[PDB]
This record gives C-alpha cells, structure tokens and sequence, in this order.
DNA sequence: CATGTGGGAAA
RNA sequence: UUUAUCACCGUGUCCCCAAUCUGGAUAUUUUGUGUG
C-alpha cells in the first residue's frame, strides 16, 4: 500500500501546443517513434507548470508565482526554498549559487533536495500522425501607426492531428503522513486539469480522465503493465488474463484493479464476475479517484 | 543524365511560363535598361512563386501530384524507365534537386 | 458560477469558405480528419472576426476597424491600444510590441494581453466529403477593350457539400467590474451571428439556430461530454447517462440540464421525467441564451 | 546444480536516461555497437548501485551509505568493510588500501577482495538509435533579486528514444554458510529492480517485468546461450532442434531449459510437447525466482 | 511496365490522330495540342471515372493489378502524355 | 572541393550580406561619417549571423542539414557544375556542414 | 604560417571568452592586486577546462565538432583556402598545434 | 581590413 | 641466441526548468449555339 501506478486517457479532438521553431512559417510539432508511422508527445514539465498553476487556483500558499515583465522569462522567488513550508510546488525545485549564503542559511534544511515524491512521462498520441495543414494568412500593417508590427503581411500554416492521448505517472509512500492534505490537493488536481497547450484561443481541449486502471499495492514500486491501449480503448484484454483469475493459478490480485469509462460499456455479464473479485464499480472517474485517496494515505 | 533532366526540365519551365505571361526571345530585350529590369521582375517573380509552391509541399503522394501535373519535362522518348522505375529515391531526392534549381535562377 | 460550457447550433445547406488554391483551377476546401474519409472545416479565427463584426454593428467603442485600401491587406488600428477598452481588447484581443518604445508605453499597464475570455476551437463537418463538384462558371472577355482584364478566358472548377458543422467553446469568469456590459452582448452575439465566409453573393449560408446542450456548474473546467452529435442531430447518446441521473444515488452530480431544438422531438413523456430534475423548458435558443447570460453573472 | 546463467530484457518504452555530457546543450548517450548503427546502453555500475538500494530497502545490514553533503560526491563510509558485513560488503564491493594501516590492521581480514559474486554485463539497446530530440525546455531568470540564479535565460536541447534492452548476469554457487540468507534478497532484487536512470522526474523508466530464460548446470561455467533476444523477442528458435531430440540422437536432454514470460504466446501445441521436457510453467516472472533460486540453493 | 503506359498512350494518342512541306509538320503540331483537351478531362479525375498483345490473360490478372494501386496510375496517364507534347 | 569550398564560403557570405540588406535596408556604402549607423549595423549582423549558426548548428543529420541548407539558403548563380557538387554532396555531407559552419562564423564582426 | 594563426586563434578565444563571461579587461586588472589575482585564476581556470576537454576524443570526427567549439576564434577574411582543405586533410598537426598553444597560456 | 555577371530543341 | 612468466583489485553523471503572447484567402463571373 506503499506505491501507487496510474495511467490515464483522453477524448479526442483536434490537436494544438506546438514546440519547435521554423522560418517557414510551419509550427511543427514534437514527434519521435519510427515504426513505419510518426506520433505527437506532450512534454511532461509542461504538464507540471500546468499542476503549479492549479495549485495556485485552489487555495494552497506557495512561494514561486510567474510575473509578466520584461521579455526574459522570469518567475521571482521571494522567501528561500524549505522543506517546512506550506509550498510544495515550491519544494520540489533545486538551485545552485556560487555563493551560496553561510552553508544553506546556517543548516536550515539542506538545497539539494529530491524530485518529488510524483513522477511522470510523456505522452503518446497513439494515432499516426498524418500530413494535413491548416492554411491561414494574418494582416499586420496599420493605416495610422499606432506602433505597428512588421511592414509587409504575410500568409502562414499550422498542422493539426484529431487524436487523444495518454501517459503514465506514480508516486511512492514513503513520506505521506507529512503531507496528508498537500497529496488530496495534489489528486484533486489531478483528476481534473486545465492547460498543458500553448493555443488557448484556438484549438481549445482539456486532459479530462477518459479511464483509470490502476491501484497501490505493496509490491514496492514494480509493475505490470505496457502502458499502452488500443485505439478503442478496450485495452484490458491483454490483461484479461491477468485479471479474471486474480485469487488463484499465482496471478496478480484483484485489489490492483480499477475501472473508469470503459466500465460502462454495455456488457455486463463478465462485470459480474469482475466483480467478485476487483472493486470496480466506478463509472465518474472524479468519485473514484477522490475515493482512492482514503485508502492510499493513512487516513 | 539524371540530375541534368531535372535542371533541364526546370529552365525549360521557368521559360515557358515566362513565355506564356510575357513576350519570348529574351534577346529582344536589347538596349533599352527599363526592359530588363521588368523582365527581370517578371522572372523572379515567377520562380520564387514557383519556389513557394514547391516549398510548403514537400511530402509524398501531395508534392509529386503538384509536381508532374504543373510542369512540363522533356520528352526522355525512351531512358525515361530508369527515372520511373526508382521513383522513391527519386522523390526522396528530387525534392532537393529542385528546389535548388529552383533557388538557382534569381537576378 | 464561474465556469461555462457550451455547444452548437446549426442547419444543413451548401457549403463555402474555400481556402486552398488549386493551379488547375479548382477551390479546394480544408480537409484534416483522417478516419477514411474526408471532413470540412471552418477557422475559428474567421468566425472570432465574425464576432468582431457583430459587436462592431452594435453599439461598441473599440480600436480595430477594417478598411478597404491599398492591395496590401490592411488594418485601421486607430489611437494606441487600450487594456479597458469598451469593446474586445478586453473582451479578447493583443497590443503589439515590436520595441515597446520606452519605460513600458510612458508607465501605462502591460502589454501582452495573455487572456482571451473567449475560448472556440475548430469545426468540424460530421457528414464524410464527397469529390461532388461543379463548374458553373465561364469567365469572360473585354469587347470595347477599354481597361481590359486578363485577356483569356478559362474555364474553372467549384466544390461544395450538403453539410452543417459544429465548434466547441467555453469560457470561464475573470472580473465582474466590466464583465457584465461587454458579456451581455456577446452572448447574443453568440446567440446570432453572420458571415464567416467569403462567399455570400454565391452559396449563401447561415448557422443561427438549433439545438443547444450548454452546461455550466463550478467543476473548476472540467469537461465530460465528447463535443460532438450524430448523424440526426441526437446527442442521446449522452443524455441516457448524464440527463437521466438524479444527482441521489451512484450517478453523475448534475443540476444544469439545458435543451434546444431538440426538446420538441417525437418522443414526450420521458421529457417529463426530465423536467423533475432539469431546466430544459426552452424551444428558442434565443431565450435560453437570454436567461443563462444572467444566471451565469451575477444576476 | 552449482550454477546459474540468466538474461533479462524490459518492456518499450521511451527512454532518456542522459548520461553523457556536451557543452552543445544535448545530453548525449552512450553509444557502443558498431555495425552501421548506434545502439544505447546503461553500464552495469548503475545496477549495482540499484541493487544496493534495494537490499537497503529491505531488512540488511550495510557499511556504504551515499550522504548528501558538499558538492562533492562523497561516501559515508562508516566502519572498516570487513568480508563479514551481513549484506553488502561480503556480497560484493572491495577493500581498498593505500597504507594498510600497521601490522595489516591488528591481523584482520583481507584487503585483498577478490571475489564479486553477482556477475554484471552492459545492456544493449537492440533498437537502432534515431537522430531525433524534444525541444522541451528554456531555463527562466528570478525577477525579485533573491537567491538570483545564472543571468540570462538560456535554450538547450535532449533527445529520446522509445527502445527496449537487455542485459546477462550470472553467478557461481559455492558457499551455503552465509549466503543462503543474503542470496535471497539479491534474487528478490532481481525480480524488481527500480532506478538505473539519471533522473526519473522525467521519462522514468522501469524494467520489471518480461520473458527470462534462466539455466543452471553443472557444466563449470557453459553456456550455449547467445546472450541476445530478438526485435519481437522470440530468440526460442535456436533451441527448436536442441528440444526435439532430447531423448535421443545424442543431443542434450530434457531437464536442459527453463521459461519465462514469452511462454504466454499464442501457440500452445509445442508448449504442450516442451512441458515434457522442461520446466517451462512459470508465467510469471516474479514466481520463476522464487521456485529456482530454492532448487539452485541448498534448500 | 512503365514503357507498356507509354506505348499504349503513344498509340492510341496516334490512333484519334489518325481517327480523323510545312503544312505536314504544322498540322500534325498543331492536331496534337489539340488532343491535349481530352487529358486534362481524364486528369480532372479522383478516383472513378473512365474505367494490347492479348485480351484473354489481363482481365484474368491486370484487373486485380488496376484496382490495388489505382493511386500510382494518376501519374501514368498524367506524366506520359504531357511528356509527347 | 577546394572549388566548392569557395562555393560554399561565397554563398554563406552572399546570403548574409543580402538577408540583411533586405530584411532591415542597411548599405555599408554608407559607412563613412556615420559610425552609429555602425553600430546599428554590427547589431544587426551579430543577430542574423548568430540566428543563422545557432540553427545549423543546433541538429546533425543528413536529411535535416540537406534540407534545411537547399530551403533556407539561396545558393549563387553558376551554370552546370552544379550537378557535379551536389552530387559529389550526397554521398558524403559531414565535412560540408563543418565548412558551412566555418564559412558562416568566419561573419563574426571584431570586438 | 598556420602556427601563428592558431596561436591567435587561441589567444582571441580566452580573453573574448573571458571578458564575455566576467566583464573583465588588462587595464583594471592592472588597476588593483586583488583583480590580477582573480582574474589570473580563473583565467588557469578556463585555460585549464578547455585543455582538459581537449586532451581526449582523437579521431577525425571528435576533434572536428569539439573544434566547432570556440566559435571558429578570429578566422576572419577567408583569404585562403588551403587551411580549409589541407589541414582538414592533415587532421593530425592541429591538434598537436592546438594543444601547445592551449598549454602555452597558463 | 570586403562585392561581381547572360543565352534552344525533335517522328 | 638459447630457456620460464594473469596489468592485477573497487566506483549512480548526478539536482531544478512553458516555445511563450495576437492573426476573415479575402474580390468579381450565361456550358453557351444547333437537329424526325
């Protein structure tokens, strides 16, 4: 009960949140695999960005905040990174000086500090990407000054793929009982996230939980599954085998197993057997993985 | 000779919508200044029109059904097989070949 | 309270807006989904302009007005821009900065517009593309060769497809010291609006009415529904589900059903029943509009 | 019977875990193979500092302990090694000495540590590396003046592969005084293994769980084994005619293989034929070391 | 196979020319661009529209070979033609 | 090629000088009696050059530095030998770009 | 000839890497003692960092990209071309060159 | 310690 | 120009990071002329 694994799904829509750079005027997008296809990624400290500023929405004091100033990218610090304060978004980062006061403000707390307790990985677009443009041409010159832009108009082109996507993420028991209340906020975040792409007035979507499939169990950190899905969705086949016989034959237990949207599908003799063994009843993913969080933490 | 048709079939091109738009036999143009420097106007237009063109597709099934449809290469009566018959490579390359030929011709 | 979603409306007929440019002489339209066939879009920039218009016919002080000039593509953008303006640079907009002159435009707010309140993303056709086309057009020759035009005379191609299309939005609330007087009138904008095409002396077309399933709770942006209908129009699909619940036992939390042109379907008696827990008592998407603009503000 | 070979492979997936370094601001990665492609590795050091942490997660004692202290990468090093530390030192690990103190420390020990029970190989990527990279981050400045960090906002770059790779291992059995109780950790160990990366805040990767081939003989250090799984991972062909003629035609008999997780393929008839033979039942890697490590073990 | 594209649309090219001393050279110049019409018809198409050494053994077999890669045949008919004029 | 090394020098050259004559309408003919148009002038070379080495530099690949160099570089005007240097380029392109990359900071303005 | 030149080259990439680091010229360093022995050590420093990742990666493709470093130091006016063809085909004297010139500045 | 240049092809 | 000889033993490259802010491909147009 000392680890917990998770991973989540997507709706589909159309696809936004370009990275790369180029003259012309194309905003591509991250890809990686070649398999034969081409897929999309959504960095993971993009997504992290996204939980600090959530946590800056619900009402949790924390020390590092983002200002909008002078065109360096900027974020202030205000009070010295500590363990001991109600920030935690504000814990996890760790920087050097040359410097470096009296040894760390005279042996309070120490700087170099841990990642998290969470860990994340990117995301897989689980669709082949495919060629198609989006062509549009935007007018910047002005009849009257007024602190025009560049003289000359131009005409550019952005790339859109319809998909959804997932990624994996989990997180360790080892200090839980010091942030009881910091791990709700941080879940409660989670089951429901805003942001994550840089277009907000074009190409809006959000990362609302399609299915969760995963518990804790006290099998210190390890593992089972691909993180992976069909195209469907209907992914537990390949653990089909691993779950119907949860109590015997050596397979993993029942406790492990969750269900979200997929649950709902219109089958229900096999969810009686289900059942029988997992605690899957859940069909609003919210409800579920609020309930999650009582029997992970100590309370 | 390969890469040689490419440029040849490319000149040939710019030339015949030169051609098309405007008043051929280049050495017409003779003394008079004012009518090199339209023709010149004219010539870049085209071609980096054309270099556009050719710049924002430049993937498969798309940019060689631009290609062969918008341009007229020469005849090849019958060493045009080996130029279908690798035509993946020939592609995968050819977008590069034309596109400098393509940037080549500016005054 | 302070989060809205919303859905679309709109009626089957001759499609518009051509984008591509075709050598061989032919207006292609946008095609980007790739589920074995081929699907119309529409920019959500074009119709953000569409909106512009429509607050620009109504009474509206704002900064940006289009002029018919010079070929370049031009933009009266009229005296330096201003963060309270009356119109959309609040509403939603940007104030360039190409040096941003000196001590931040002589001490005067902060130059970036971040937010855009208004949050669209684009169209999507729900009815497959088919290569139908026609040429209904013979172009024409001067005969008196006073200002002549092109000299030729060519033949051309058109493409259009018997369609209606829906686009996603949603907004949230910032700050109800401006919010209500500029709001107000977006929502009927929204409720009608015109254009967001180029062609109108040819196929004419309008979008003004149909079903509406909008929904608002304080979720914190958080969104379960798929963003889209069926082939007739039925978003069933989701309301066996999500409508149905009673918000009492082991089913969704909901008490902000809405309806549209949808409520005076066949079927009557399990309106009813959804008239227990419901607010879908509204034939006019234009008197739905006009109560949860209020409902959604402050009053 | 006094023996034991083994390999074990991972799950794909997209996998960072930079190690080396470039002013070029890219993180390279090790690169060793050389047949016209570029393979990644992890080197085998890494392992064992997992392994350490490990057996430190479990109930054993240690002399080694990383602290966290000045800049420098530093050891607590806590009492002399001595070849009867219950866990760590007489596992592996070796005594150094620079002036073997007087009389060679009271006439105590050996600092001569010879022996490294677990043997330990590099992995190798089975998966052609490909030139691309994520452009997934711009460091920020702090804009309050505390605790100022490097002066401009820098841009960099790192790359990822989505790869899965293997690695061998083996060990002698000799002595039963003391290792029966410390060889079953390190084996438990194996089972789970959790870490080997630079950092797993981001593209945390772990490689628990997939098909093994273990082997004990009593043929003094033999193996017929290639020590190479295939890009599917069914490197099983070889033994086909080894399998056949157990029996008879003078070639190796049917006690001579064990199973892992591939065992779950689609086939099963010469699974069937393959059980009279081997011990090829183990679907789960994790119940494999429980049962083999007993029979290879005194008890 | 591609010199088999070529040949046949050189001959049936050759085939409506025939259907129906400059003024040999001009006319023939001349009658050939005119043909060009019925191309850019027939590459006006998308995919369904307008469907020699033997008869009996291509319908057998050519006809599986048009229906799997009808998308390479867009170039045959597009790219041979133009190359004569 | 020793000649395709002038090449390749002539062309990186060229292009600079150009990208900026078109993009900010600066002339060094200009140059004298003005020096704060030198300055202005420094600036602005520092910029693009910089951009131009910062993004050659950034990525080595045969298909990515190919394309990148025939799309946003405009090579000069010569008749045929053309076809023997960018064939003579494709088997073989690492030394090209290590030239490129020579030739490119080679524009670096003194102090 | 090309001795002198890289003996520049080398020269111009310590002091232009050092004053655009540490904003830090000859005559304010003359200034005060305390500037000369700053600016001294962390001058050995660099020098020291630089020869150090110098020292390994011989072949021809390591010593090249690591020589892409340094932003190509004072190359100017191209001219000459026989420095861009035959020493890259030497391949072995420069470094030697490079490395006697990193070590002469301590 | 710094900028430079043209023109065709077929039964 | 003869005769013999393990370069041997140990070692996390590790700690933090958003490609960010705005953008109607718009403008015009008889497949027309005929027939047991």
């Amino acid at each position: 009960n000392l680890n917990l694994f998770a991973t989540i799904l997507t709706y589909p829509a159309p696809a936004s949140n370009y990275r790369g750079e180029s003259e012309e005027n194309r905003s591509v997008i991250q890809k990686i695999l070649k398999d034969g296809q081409k897929y999309a990624i959504i960095s993971p400290e993009s997504m992290r960005n996204a939980l600090r500023e959530m946590l800056i929405e619900l009402g949790q004091p924390n020390n590092r905040t983002r200002l909008h100033s002078e065109d360096q990218l900027a974020v202030e610090f205000k009070e010295y990174p500590n363990p001991d304060k109600f920030a935690d978004d504000f814990l996890f980062g760790y920087m050097v000086a040359q410097t470096n006061d009296a040894k760390e403000m005279k042996k309070l707390n120490r700087p170099a500090k841990r990642d998290s307790i969470f860990r994340c990985n990117m995301a897989v677009a689980v669709n082949p990407y495919k060629y198609d443009t989006v062509f549009y041409q935007s007018p910047l010159n002005a009849g009257d000054s007024a602190w025009k832009n560049s003289t000359s108009s131009a005409l550019l082109h952005r790339e859109v793929t319809h998909t959804a996507f997932q990624y994996p993420f989990a997180l360790a028991g080892k200090d839980c009982a010091a942030k009881p209340e910091w791990v709700k906020a941080l879940l409660q975040a989670i089951a429901e996230l805003n942001g994550v792409a840089g277009g907000h007035a074009r190409a809006y979507y959000e990362f609302a939980p399609r299915s969760v499939v995963a518990r804790l169990t006290p099998k210190l950190v390890a593992g089972y599954q691909t993180y992976g899905f069909d195209a469907e969705g209907n992914w537990l086949e390949l653990s089909r085998l691993t779950a119907t016989d949860s109590d015997n034959l050596d397979l993993p237990a029942n406790e492990f197993w969750l269900g979200g949207e997929l649950v709902r599908k219109m089958d229900q003799e096999q969810k009686a057997q289900l059942e029988a063994m997992g605690a899957h009843l859940y069909a609003n993913p919210e409800k579920l993985f609020a309930d999650l969080a009582d029997s992970f933490l100590g309370v | 000779e390969y890469a040689e048709i490419v440029y040849k079939i490319a000149q040939g091109f710019v030339l015949s919508k030169l051609s098309s738009k405007h008043d051929l036999q280049w050495s017409k143009c003779k003394g008079n200044p004012k009518l090199e420097r339209e023709y010149n106007d004219k010539k870049e237009k085209v071609v980096n029109e054309a270099f556009l063109a050719i710049r924002s597709r430049t993937e498969k099934q798309a940019f060689i059904d631009y290609f062969v449809s918008t341009l007229y290469p020469h005849v090849r009566q019958d060493e045009f097989v080996d130029f279908a018959q690798k035509l993946f490579q020939d592609t995968d390359e050819i977008r590069s070949l034309t596109l400098l030929a393509l940037s080549s011709q500016y005054p």
